[PDB]
C-alpha cells in the first residue's frame, strides 16, 4: 500500500525456505511449570488431552530447577559452557519423559533429537501429539561468552519451529507474560504487565525475562514465526486459547514481514 | 561467594544481568590444555587427494610424538554441491546442515583410514567419548568438523547456507576443551588484503585483530566470518593461525608455536 | 592570492586537489543576506485545503512589513499519486522528478494567487528573474519548490523516487542566495523520537545536529534524508527550523528568529 | 555460478528502469579538445560525420577554458557555487553550438536542455545526431561544499545517458585516458598509464583526474551504464574505434552488474 512497495525497481524479499511441517503447532512447556509436579501438570495434561484431537503437536519441554542445580554444580568445577549445556538439556528430557508417559495411554511418547530432526513426519502421521526436548543438541559446540549456555529451551523451541516453518510456537510459562520487571524478584512491586512486545524492543532493554535473550537473536533472523504468544500454564484455558491465536499473554513479535 | 551464585541460581531467571555477572566469577578449568587442534581444509586440502593429504599424514605421524593433536576435517566441494541442490529447493539452513556434516564425515573416514595403522582413530558420537583415551596413548584422533546443530542450526541473517560450518566446528571444540591453540591447515600462507587466488597483487598480511579484518572488509575471507565474533567471544583461545599446508614443515613448525601463516587475534 | 588562485584554474583540472583548496580560500558573497526561505508544505499544509493555507497567508501578509521572504511550496499528494504511477511502470528517477514539478508548480500557483491582490507574485524560469524586483517591493515571492533537475535528477540507492524533492529544493534556494534563516512550515511541531502520527508515545525534540539525527535512526523522518547531508554542506545556512503551520503565529515567530519547533544543525 | 547465485531464498535485484533511448550513442566532447581549435576540431568533425551513418549519435560538449575563466572573475567577485555553475554550462553551451554548426549541412543541429531532456526521440527520428550541452541545469540548485561546481560536463553527460538507458557514453577527452597523476602536471614523470579502472578504486584515490569527481558519485547509482571509455580525441579514429567497443583509452567499470 506505500509507495515503495509500487516501485518496480526496489530489491524484491528473497522466497521463504520451504515449510516442512506447515501444519504443526509447537508447544514450549517450562520447565519450571513441571517443577511445580502434579499441581500444575495434572491440569496441564488435562488440557492437552482435550487439544490432541483439535491439533497436531510437538510438544517440547524446558528444564528448571534442576539445570540450576547442575550448573551450581558445573560451574563450581569451573566447567566450560560447552560442557554445561548437555547436562541443562539433559534435565529438559527428563521433564519430556515425565510429560509423555502422562500421555502415553493417548498414544504420545517422548523422541530423542535425532527423531526430532530426522522422523518427525512419520511420528506424527502415527500420532496427534509427541514430546520432545526444547534444548537443542548443541553440546560442546555451544557459544561461549556467557558462563550459562545461551540456546536454551525458548531457544531451540523456536529454531525447530521455525525452521519446520510451523503454524505457531506458543511459550507456556509459570507467570502472566513478560513484565518490565522480574514479577517475582526485588524490584516486583515496580512490574508492569507487557501486553505486547516486539523482539528488537525486548533485545535492546537490559534486565531479567522469561525468555532466553538468545531468542530475540534468532527471532531476527526467523523466517516464518511471525509471533511467539507467553502464557501462563497455571490458569487452564490459556494454552487451549492461545493456540487458537486468542490474547491471553505476552505476544512477542518476531519481526518476520507478513502480506 | 559459592553461596551468592547458588542463591541466584535457584531464585532469578538465568537471563538475569545479576546471575550472569556472579556466573562470570566462577572458576575456569581446561579440559586438555595439553592439545591443539587442527584443521584441515577439505576444499584446500582433503579435495586436492594424495599430493596435499599424504605429506600432511607424514607431518601428522611425525608431530603427535611432541604435540596432542585434534584433528577436524572440512567438508569442502561436495558440501557445496549439496548446498547448491538443497538452496536451489529453498530449504532452511536447518535442513543443510545435515547435507555438510555428511562430507565433512567422509573426509575424516578418508584420512582416517590413512592414519589408522599409526593407531590413530576417527572419534564421534555427540559425547566425542573415546578423545581422551586415545589423545593419551596415541596422542592423536580425527574428528568431523561440522557443528552438531543440524535442524538446530541457526540461520545467517540472508540466505540458507549454513553460516557455522567446519570453521566454526574445529573452533568451537578447540576453545571447548581449552586447547592451547587452533590452527587452520589450507592452501594458501594465510591472510592477504584480498583472496589471492583471484587477486593480481594481493598484500600478505601475518597478523591482524579482529577488528582490523571487520575494517579492512576482509570479515568473511580466510575464516567463516562467525569464527571471528566467537574468537572474540572465546574464554580459552584468544587468537588462531592459519596456514599452507602445502608447504612442508608449515604445520610441524606452527604446533611448535613458530608464527609461519596468519596469526588472527581477538583484540 | 587571486594570482595563484588563476594560474591553478588555468593549468591544472578542476579536481586537482590544490585548485579545490585556492577556491576555498576565495571571498563569500552572500546574495539576498536579509531574506528568509519557508517551505509550505505540500502534504502537510497546501493539501489541506482553507482550514491550514488562510491562517497562513494572513501570518504571510502580515509578515511581509518586517520580513522579506521567498516562499516554496511543497507537492504533496498528487506528487505522490504520480510517483506510484511512474515508479510503478519502471520509469527512472529523472522521469519523475519533471512529474513531481508539476504539482509543486500547482501548489505555488493557488497559493500564489490567494496572495496577488497584496502585490506578491509567483516567480519562476531558470534564473528567478522576477525576485530582485519583487523582493525589494512587496517583500515576498511565491516559488515552486522543486529543484529543476529534471532528467539528470541524481537517483537514491535504490528505486526511482527522486530522492531530492521540495525541502532540498527550498533549502537549496536559501543556500544559494545565503539567506538569513530557512523555516520549514509542517503540521507537526517539529521532529519526534518516532512518527507523531503514528506513534503512541514519541518524544518532542526541540534541538539537534545531523549526526545526532543520523544515530538516532531520523535521517529521513521530518526532511528528506540528503537534505541534511547538504546542510552540513552548506557555506551559508548552517541549521534550519521545522514549525507547526497549523498553530497560529508560529511562522511569525519563527521569522523573528525565536525557537518555536526543531531547530536542526549542521554541527 | 556461484552457490549465492542458486539460492532461492536470497534477495533478489530490483529490475532495472525502463531504457528511454537504448539504441542511443552518448558521446561527450571535452571542452579543452574545443579548446584546440581547427587543428583538433576539424579531424574531428570528419570523423563525426563518418560516424552519423553507423551510429545514432548525443553528442555532448564540454567547457574548457573559458569555463575557468568565469570561474576567476565570479570567485574573485565571491559568488556562490550555485551562481559559478550556470555560467559555465554556458561555455559548454557555446561549444555545441560551434560543433553543431560544424555539422549543419548533415543535419545536425544544437538542442537546448529542455528539448533534451523531454524531445529527443523526435530530433532522433528527425536526424541522426543532435548535439547538446553535458553540463545538467543545475543552475541555483548547484550542491555546496566545494566553491567549485561539481555536476560538470562529464557527470551531466553519464546522467543523460544512464537515464536513457543508452549503449554507451564515451568521453573524449586531450590524453590517452586516466593516469596515476596528471600526465601534463609538475608530478607528469610519475604517470602511469592505466587502461582499466574501477570507478570505486578511482573514487578512493586522491589527486586529480581528467573527469569529475562527482561522475564517480553518479557511477555508483547506475542502472544501466556498465562501462565508460575515456579516449584520445587528439588520434584520429580512437573515438570510431571505442564506440565499436575496442579498448583505446581507459575503461572504467561503473560497478552495474552485466548478467
Ligand atoms: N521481565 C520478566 N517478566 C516475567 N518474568 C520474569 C521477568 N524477569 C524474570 N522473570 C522470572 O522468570 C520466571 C520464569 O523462569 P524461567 O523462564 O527460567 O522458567 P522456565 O521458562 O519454566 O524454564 P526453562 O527455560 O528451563 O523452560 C518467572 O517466574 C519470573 O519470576
Ligand atoms: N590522473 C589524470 N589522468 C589524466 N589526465 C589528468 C589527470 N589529472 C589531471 N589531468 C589533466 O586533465 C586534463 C583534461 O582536463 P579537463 O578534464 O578539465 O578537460 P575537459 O574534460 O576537456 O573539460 P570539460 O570538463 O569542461 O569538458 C588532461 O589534459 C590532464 O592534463
Ligand atoms: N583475502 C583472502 N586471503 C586469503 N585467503 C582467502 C581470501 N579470500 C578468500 N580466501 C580463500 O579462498 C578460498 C575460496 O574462496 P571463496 O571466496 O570461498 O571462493 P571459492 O570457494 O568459489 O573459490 C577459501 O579457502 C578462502 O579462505
Ligand atoms: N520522527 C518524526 N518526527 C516528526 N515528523 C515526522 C517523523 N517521521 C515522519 N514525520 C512526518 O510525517 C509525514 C509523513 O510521514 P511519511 O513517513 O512520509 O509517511 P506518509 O507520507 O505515508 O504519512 C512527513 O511530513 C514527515 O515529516
Ligand atoms: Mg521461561
Ligand atoms: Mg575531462
Amino acid at each position: 500500500q506505500t509507495l515503495q512497495d509500487r516501485d518496480l525497481t526496489r530489491p524484491v524479499a528473497g522466497k521463504r525456505p520451504i515449510r516442512l511441517l506447515p501444519w504443526l503447532q509447537v508447544v514450549k512447556i517450562g520447565g519450571r511449570v513441571m517443577d511445580r509436579g502434579a499441581d500444575a501438570i495434572l491440569p496441564l495434561v488435562e488440557e492437552l488431552r482435550k487439544l490432541l484431537p483439535e491439533h497436531r503437536l510437538l510438544i517440547l519441554t524446558g528444564a528448571g530447577v534442576r539445570a540450576r542445580h547442575v550448573f551450581s554444580v558445573g560451574l563450581d568445577l569451573g566447567l566450560p559452557v560447552g560442557s554445561l549445556a548437555p547436562l541443562a538439556a539433559s534435565e529438559a528430557g527428563q521433564n519430556g519423559h515425565i510429560l509423555a508417559a502422562m500421555l502415553a495411554s493417548e498414544g504420545v511418547s517422548y523422541v530423542e533429537h535425532p527423531t526430532v530432526a530426522d522422523q518427525l513426519a512419520i511420528h506424527l502421521s502415527a500420532t496427534r501429539a509427541v514430546v520432545g526436548s526444547a534444548f537443542p543438541p548443541y553440546h560442546h559446540h555451544e557459544f561461549p561468552g556467557s558462563r550459562i549456555p545461551p540456546h536454551r529451551a525458548d531457544t531451540g523451541a523456536f529454531l525447530l519451529a521455525d525452521a519446520f516453518g510451523a503454524a505457531g510456537l506458543t511459550i507456556v510459562e509459570n507467570v502472566d507474560g513478560i513484565y518490565t520487571a522480574d514479577p517475582n524478584g526485588p524490584d516486583r512491586g515496580q512490574a508492569r504487565f507487557l501486553p505486547e512486545t516486539s523482539a528488537t524492543d525486548l533485545a535492546k532493554s537490559e534486565g531479567p525475562l522469561p525468555v532466553d535473550r538468545a531468542l530475540l537473536d534468532v527471532m531476527a533472523t526467523a523466517r516464518h514465526i511471525e509471533r511467539v504468544q507467553v502464557v501462563n500454564g497455571l490458569v487452564p484455558g490459556r494454552l487451549t486459547a492461545a493456540l487458537r491465536g486468542e490474547h491471553v499473554g505476552t505476544l512477542i513479535r518476531t519481526g518476520v514481514r507478513p502480506a | 561467594s559459592t553461596a551468592e551464585l547458588e542463591e541466584l541460581l535457584m531464585q532469578r531467571s538465568l537471563t538475569d544481568p545479576q546471575l550472569q555477572a556472579a556466573a562470570a566469577a566462577a572458576a575456569d578449568f581446561r579440559i586438555l590444555p595439553d592439545a591443539t587442534v587442527i584443521k584441515i581444509g577439505g576444499q584446500s586440502v582433503i579435495d586436492r587427494g594424495r599430493a596435499a593429504v599424504y605429506p600432511l599424514v607424514d607431518e601428522i605421524v611425525a608431530a603427535r610424538k611432541n604435540h596432542k593433536l585434534l584433528i577436524g576435517t572440512g567438508a569442502g566441494t561436495r558440501a557445496r554441491h549439496l548446498y547448491s541442490i538443497a538452496a536451489g529447493l529453498g530449504l532452511p539452513a536447518g535442513v543443510l546442515a545435515q547435507l555438510g556434516s555428511s562430507v565433512a564425515d567422509q573426509n575424516a573416514a578418508m584420512l582416517g583410514q590413512l592414519l589408522a595403522k599409526h593407531g590413530i582413530p576417527v572419534v564421534g558420537g555427540a559425547g566425542l567419548s573415546a578423545v581422551p583415551l586415545s589423545l593419551a596413548e596415541v596422542n592423536a584422533v580425527v574428528f568431523s568438523g561440522m557443528p552438531p546443530y543440524k535442524l538446530w542450526m541457526r540461520p545467517a541473517a540472508e540466505g540458507v547456507i549454513p553460516p557455522y560450518r567446519t570453521d566454526a566446528g574445529c573452533f568451537l571444540l578447540a576453545e571447548q576443551f581449552g586447547c592451547k591453540q587452533m590452527i587452520f591447515v589450507k592452501d594458501e600462507d594465510g591472510l592477504y588484503t584480498a583472496n589471492p587466488k583471484t587477486s593480481k597483487d594481493a598484500t600478505f598480511i601475518p597478523r591482524i585483530s579482529v577488528d582490523e579484518m571487520k575494517a579492512k572488509g576482509l570479515h568473511d575471507s580466510i575464516l567463516e566470518f562467525p569464527v571471528l565474533d566467537l574468537l572474540q567471544s572465546a574464554q580459552h583461545v584468544r587468537e588462531v593461525q592459519v596456514v599452507n599446508g602445502l608447504v612442508p614443515g608449515n604445520l610441524t613448525r606452527a604446533l611448535a608455536g613458530e608464527h609461519v601463516g596468519t596469526i588472527i587475534t581477538a583484540s
